[PDB]
């Protein structure tokens, strides 16, 4: 028992003891011209530790700066910290690459002794929240709201041995690895979602296409105005003076509700006897949403698609305009369409911004420009969009979760890890006994027992 | 009391102000001169207060600018004499009004004026009284910038309630505004002794010239704060023009001010105005807030007792906040704590406080260290009705700390936690060192106490103490005990809860505590494995 | 409520620091330096506006290091007054620490 | 600079852009008083910074909706005066609108 | 005329007025005043000047608050009177000292002052020389607020020389402030007439009581225009008590100001101070610039011309800000614009342009319809260098734009677009309306001309009209023609360059510009497939 459950095997140590080097940075005199000059060598600020792993210099510091200051050149593949900047007390940590740099007072440079501590090992110790809590029993503290160097050398930490070390700082390091790579992927794909967006509107599937007044387009398709196609109707708001309106259990949705996303439901609702009084008009599922007020970014279009099961169902306010299809139509297509920026531009060549502004005119919305793809193509092209932004939500969850199993991964780790065992390799002749994934599991538990029951020979084995 | 037909009609000759040049500010000032000059004449005796060439008839039948130029000199011939008492009333007073149709059209205005209120007698008492009151509505009203100088009545009548000044005190207020401290403080004394008329002649003397003392920076307010005193018969020292004195409490001035028995103040929020804290304290600061409180502990007669109003910052300021917080806890001893709610200052976003405390100890009243023990806490803010014009404060929300508070003046009467007053037991309780090992009853009560170790450990000598969330929200009320006792704890438990929920509205199980206890039972266990 | 309201108070609080710990160099000014803006910032509301509407002090940062990522708006503007403070008085180190050190003589 | 200098200029717009498009319902204002803010919002760095320091407007959003995601902190202030000038506007479009009105009579 | 032992010599007395009470922006004034006093006595003849029982040596003879109270009545008793002659000097003229004892400490410092800036004669025209260039330091420094009326001297100038005001030609100051533009345009008239000595006597006591006209709200800051003009030999008309006029622009006084020749000022920026727009204009606003614009639209005679110094603001605001924008260029002819840099000014986070334009057109002066067809447009704010204390604005700064111009003040003058001073070849060119259609290298040119249908279509009626971004970076300039064209094909092209440099550095390819031509003629006919 220590700063934590501890292993038989492990000792704690002193970051001192462990650390070759620990020593501050200094600043040079900012006044003289020749310190910047002409600079080869990069200057770090506290910046750059927090901005990603540290591959980039946002200033430079010469070598005659450096030759005039207590700044000192870092070796590569070194851990650096902050000092300075924090929730009081926390510290940054950053591994340098790129060849020897040097830094300010604000970052301290670590050096890790050969074979007795990696650098990889300690970055993640110190990224640990462990970490945190540790360095936060100083406290604020008075006149020094900072991590003193000296007090990070008295820190305790666990020492595993060296050759574990590395195999659980790899570990780490492949699912942060993974987590970059979901990243990457997940990035990719609304780019991608947004070529389709582009090329499956106006080019839809077909291979043979025509000129048209709406750009090049499909020859099997035609064209016709919104008006042609769908009713517009306009909507008021009820008087808020009255609170027979307020009473409610009817959604009414605002724009803000809209900004908001898809909505099934509303913050603020109004009554039947509202609507009735009123004539607000009602609005089944299925219908499209569109937003009317507070503009966009001026003169532009917002779109939403409302939600019921036969259970509910939306009215909205004068803020926001619907839309009803006479028939052949498959709305949520129609609502990609409207969102898509080409729509955007067409609506904001058609009007700049005038006195009429922040807004969309009835007139404006009827006489837009529209295809008119067959129905059973509108149902492909939708059922491709929707499932797309499903895709990406799900590998938004999945990373959440991948995070979180780190998470655990890191806190059961860092207790085993720290046991000899976990350098040991299980004790098998034959390495199908791992190899089974509920054999691997039995013959640890055999194991565990067996080197349990050798312990129970001397209790320093256990003791120790 | 309440503005009336009088306050009405002093109102409609500030219409003259306001197109003269005067701001809602100084409305009172400028109204406050010319009635007394008046009224001087109206007494029958001008002769024996106001000196020849400059009485009501020199102004009033004037016209013009030869009026603006004659009254501005007739302010100044006023303010420096060797009949002081007069001068008192002038000193460093001068008018704003810059528009001379405007105060041809002030004077007689008011000239023409009754005694509309008055009583047997003539009523002088009336117009300072209403003059007060409509000082008030600036003091109020958020444009004047006048706020700064205003501080609820519930409050202070509160504060000199629990101080209960007794006779041959001398009642100190470093910040005096316009006296409404001092004035609350003699309005008290005279309600225990048949208005002086219990003591003896040379006590008299004393509660007339030396029970109460003030200082006021700015010369303006300083006047008006004399009148205030003078027609409410506190006289004060003749040397210094009388009970309010002029200067500054970081100054000189505040350290040539006299020891006090008793000090309640208000002392002024933010930087302040122009107060160069040319005075050296225990710890030099650069707040001002810090400095008065530094002021307070030194004027403190050994045994002394205050109340002072202060902004948080004062609580949690790091830095030299610290050292003086400590300072005052060894070299005070502070008793209570009092959390004051939100807008129920002209102000607005400012959060507010009311430390109590005696200098030294009663049983000790010079002792140097240790003074401070354990600290009541009571949180009036957290959790309660949004105040206003529509919300207002009234001497019903002070009720319940008064009670619990004690009746000796030193907060020394029997106290026992507990106190869960507008809706203290629906609002939600923090997870923080305050309500560590703390009870389900206790950590949604107003009222708890904090030992000085305890303040020194997990709070780091800081008394930025606070323990209730009051979340607004409408959520059912079920929780095993040891659920409620971990506040942090409900989290979790509360997550369970969600999920439960979900389950009941499939089984379609009635709404009734039976049926919640049934589930509870096999799920709340469940978290705990 | 002025900006040099601010710096007058920081900078008065940098001189008593000085002198309570007989500071005599700049590499360990860093820490008084620091406590001295956290006592002059303001707490209320209005007075941090009034400050960032005043002579002396811009809305860009100097180090993107000392600026939080978060959705307040408040905690970014007393941030840059934090660190406007510190880079002031930073240049008045040496003149400072000269004041000091020149104020007695046998 | 004050809110009230800002809030009184909006008013007085907002009163002109009725009279001359004969404005007569609260139904057909949208356009007029948010035109009226547009014109009354400070334009200089420390005109907005001022407004914020002054009486009768806070940093909150009442409609989130109208609040830019952005890291631009003056964009964010303006957007707020401007939100606030428009919810005040609103609070006056009946009395308004019913002096226009009673402004003649035979 | 720099600063010299003679504003060293006033800025020491300064310190009595510091420390007095006097804000730094008053010091001038007060300074003035007494001066004044002190000089008529130095005449010798202040018999003929000064009324008995009000000179130098009652005031100087005085003490304490005998004195200042003194001052206070000599201040009020010399601004009211029939000798309106002294009457102009001290009318709405007050002193702000408050310390009794600094008053005496700089009555009598100056009064052993020496005429140590003065000359062979009595040299008045120093004082008030020196006393102009003192005020100016305030005028530059920022906490004084005084910056509100300050003009860069050089702008002034070139504003003046761009006009090229003639005799009998009347010349107004809506915003005189201290009268800077008049005092410039009246020394233009006298370089060019040998001091009027080339006129007859007539004309001499038009271009003395005639020619120029102000306006100031501010009565301190009218004040000290006043003294300017008095000292420059501008007597203007003694009904309104010299060329300065006090009163309200937006106002009766407003209207009541006579028609000009000629328009040359710098109206207040912001919301401005207290000035109630309570005169009707053709297009009612709120805005206090755009009300400017349009009193300086109607004073104009027919063929008037005008310079008017104006915030980003009027450009492009929407509401009446289009309407009026468009009665400008309908009643006049605008036909330069000159867009400022920033930090010149005593603020700094400030936008500023100058407007020139004609009251109806040269042809036909009467015209009240579509005045305005070309506008061009001077770009001398965006990549320039930042100006300071550092790196000061001077005249050579504005003499390109001078020089485009023409020599005619009507802008008459043949102009052709083309003019790249301060590295506008090495300015990033910006993708919108104005650079549409334009070849590269007008489209980095400082000096462009855009047509009223333009206007009107593409900018929908507003002249917040821009085309260079001038980046900041070190890109390597080679670029195909049509690439350049196009502000916005410079993106696409630009991004093929990125990959074409990490290849050329596998390559290994010398820095060559025979190099770098034959990977373009690849790369380049790529990214046009």
């Amino acid at each position: 028992m220590s700063a934590g459950k501890l292993p038989e095997g492990w000792v704690i140590a002193p970051v001192s003891t462990v650390t070759t080097l620990i020593r501050g940075v200094t600043y040079k005199k900012e006044q003289a011209i020749n310190y910047l000059k002409d600079d080869y060598l990069p200057l770090i600020r506290a910046n750059n530790i927090q901005n990603g792993k540290f591959d980039t210099t946002d200033l430079v510091f010469v070598p005659k700066n450096l030759v005039k200051e207590s700044q000192k050149i870092s070796p590569e593949d070194i851990v650096i910290a902050m000092s300075s900047g924090s929730k009081s007390v926390v510290g940054k940590s950053a591994h340098q690459h790129l060849p020897f740099e040097c830094s300010f007072g604000a970052f301290c440079g670590v050096l890790r002794p050969e074979k007795l501590i990696f650098s990889g090992f300690i970055a993640h110790f110190t990224k640990s929240s462990l970490y945190r809590n540790k360095i936060s029993s100083l406290s604020a503290g008075a006149n020094i709201n900072n991590i003193k160097p000296a007090s990070f050398d008295l820190i305790n930490i666990p020492i595993p041995p060296l050759a574990e070390q590395k195999i659980i700082a790899e570990k780490l390091d492949t699912l942060l690895a993974q987590v970059d790579s979901t990243k990457a992927r997940f990035e990719q794909i609304p780019q991608i979602l947004k070529r389709f967006r582009q090329a499956v509107l106006g080019g839809a599937v077909n291979g043979k296409l025509t000129e048209k007044w709406r750009n090049f387009e499909p020859q099997h398709s035609v064209f016709k105005k919104l008006n042609f196609e769908s009713i517009l109707t306009e909507l008021r708001n009820g008087l808020s003076s009255k609170p027979n309106e307020s009473g409610v259990g009817h959604p009414i949705l605002r724009i803000s509700s809209v900004r908001a996303g898809h909505v099934d439901q509303n913050d603020i609702r109004f009554l039947e006897c509202s609507e009735s009084e009123l004539n607000r008009h009602k609005l089944q599922d299925g219908d499209l949403l569109f937003t009317r007020y507070n503009g966009s970014l001026e003169f532009v279009g917002v779109c939403g698609l409302l939600k019921k099961l036969q259970h509910q169902n939306l009215l909205y306010p004068d803020k926001l305009i619907r839309a009803r299809l006479t028939k052949d139509a498959l709305p949520e297509y129609i609502e990609i369409f409207f969102s898509s920026p080409s729509a955007r531009n067409a609506m904001m060549n058609c009007v700049k911004t005038t006195s009429g502004q922040k807004g969309i005119s009835g007139k404006d919305i009827k006489s837009q420009v529209v295809l008119l793809p067959p129905v059973k193509e509108q149902a492909e092209i939708v059922r491709r969009v929707e499932q797309l932004f499903a895709y990406a939500d799900t590998i938004e969850k999945q990373v959440n979760n991948a995070l979180a199993r780190v998470n655990n991964l890191t806190q059961s780790i860092l207790a085993k890890a720290f046991r000899g065992e976990l350098t040991a390799q299980w004790r098998a002749e034959n390495p199908d006994l791992i190899s089974g994934e509920n054999s691997a599991a039995a013959l640890l538990e055999k194991i565990k027992a067996e080197r349990a029951a050798s312990g129970g020979k001397k209790a320093s084995r256990k003791k120790s | 009391m309440n503005n009336n037909d009088l306050v009405a009609k002093l109102w409609k000759l500030c219409d003259n102000l306001r197109d003269g040049g005067v701001s809602y500010q100084n409305y009172v000032n400028e109204l406050a001169s010319l009635l007394f000059l008046k009224m001087c004449k109206e007494t029958g005796q001008e002769a024996e207060y106001l000196p020849e060439g400059y009485r009501w008839d020199d102004l009033k039948s004037r016209i013009g600018q030869e009026q603006l130029q004659f009254y501005r000199k007739m302010l100044v011939h006023l303010g420096e004499d060797d009949k002081k008492l007069v001068q008192a009333v002038f000193h460093n007073v001068s008018t704003t009004i810059t528009e001379p149709k405007q105060i041809t059209a002030l004077v007689s205005n008011m000239d023409s004026l009754d005694w509309y209120n008055g009583a047997h007698g003539k009523s002088r008492d009336d117009f300072g009284d209403m003059y007060e009151g409509l000082l008030q509505k600036n003091a109020n009203e958020t444009k004047s910038g006048a706020g700064q100088y205003f501080t609820p009545r519930p409050l202070i009548k509160t504060i000199i309630h629990l101080l209960k000044p007794q006779p041959r005190e001398v009642v100190q207020d470093p910040a005096a505004g316009t006296a409404g401290f001092l004035i609350e403080a003699d309005r008290y004394v005279k309600s225990q002794t048949n208005d002086l008329d219990d003591l003896d002649g040379d006590t008299q003397d004393f509660q007339i010239h030396r029970a109460f003392i003030g200082l006021e920076l700015v010369p303006g307010t300083r006047r008006l704060a004399l009148m205030n005193c003078l027609l409410h018969d506190i006289e004060g020292n003749l040397d210094h023009g009388g009970a309010i004195r002029l200067g500054n409490t970081l100054g000189s001035d505040g350290e040539n001010l006299p020891k006090a028995h008793i000090v309640a103040t208000n002392p002024p929020f933010g930087s302040a105005a122009g107060t160069n804290i040319t005075r050296t304290f225990v710890h030099p600061t650069s707040n001002k807030q810090l400095c008065f409180m530094q002021h307070i502990i030194e004027t403190l007669h050994p045994g002394g007792r205050a109340a002072v109003v202060v902004p948080d910052n004062v609580l949690f300021e790091g830095g030299k906040g610290t050292d003086i917080r400590r300072d005052l806890m060894d070299k005070c001893h502070l008793h209570t704590i009092l959390r004051l709610p939100t807008g129920i200052f002209y102000a607005q976003g400012v959060k507010t406080n009311v430390l109590f405390f005696t200098k030294g100890t009663v049983a000790n009243p010079n002792q140097d260290k240790n003074c401070t023990d354990d600290v009541w806490v009571y949180d009036l803010r957290t959790n309660m009705p949004s105040f206003g014009k529509r919300t207002p404060f009234t001497d019903e929300h002070l009720q319940p700390f008064e009670r619990v508070y004690g009746e000796d003046p030193h907060g020394l009467s029997p106290r026992t936690e507990g106190e869960w007053s507008f809706n203290a037991e629906e609002t939600e309780v923090a997870d923080s060192e305050e309500n560590k090992n703390t009870d389900q009853h206790l950590a949604t009560s107003r009222w708890r106490k904090f030992s000085r170790e305890w303040i020194r450990t997990a709070k780091s000598d800081s008394l930025d103490i606070s323990w209730l969330k009051d979340k607004d929200s409408i959520d059912a009320d079920s929780l095993p005990e040891p659920d409620v006792l971990a506040a942090e704890a409900m989290g979790e438990l509360v997550q369970a809860l969600s999920e439960l929920d979900a389950l009941m509205r499939e089984l379609g199980a009635s709404d009734e505590a039976d049926l919640q206890r049934q589930l509870l039972e096999e799920a709340f266990g469940g978290v705990k494995e | 409520m002025t900006y040099n309201n601010v710096f007058d108070h920081a900078y008065e609080m940098l001189k008593e620091n000085i002198r309570y710990d007989d500071i005599r160099d700049t590499d360990d000014l860093h820490d008084a330096i620091h406590m001295a803006a956290d006592n002059a910032v303001p707490h209320y509301y209005a007075d941090i506006f009034s400050v960032m509407a005043s002579e002396g002090i811009d809305l860009e940062f100097e180090d993107s290091g000392l600026m939080p990522d978060t959705k307040d708006v408040i905690r970014i503007l007393q941030a840059r007054i934090y660190e406007q403070l510190t880079i002031d008085l930073w240049e008045d180190a040496e003149d400072l620490l000269n004041e000091y050190l020149e104020e007695v003589e046998e």
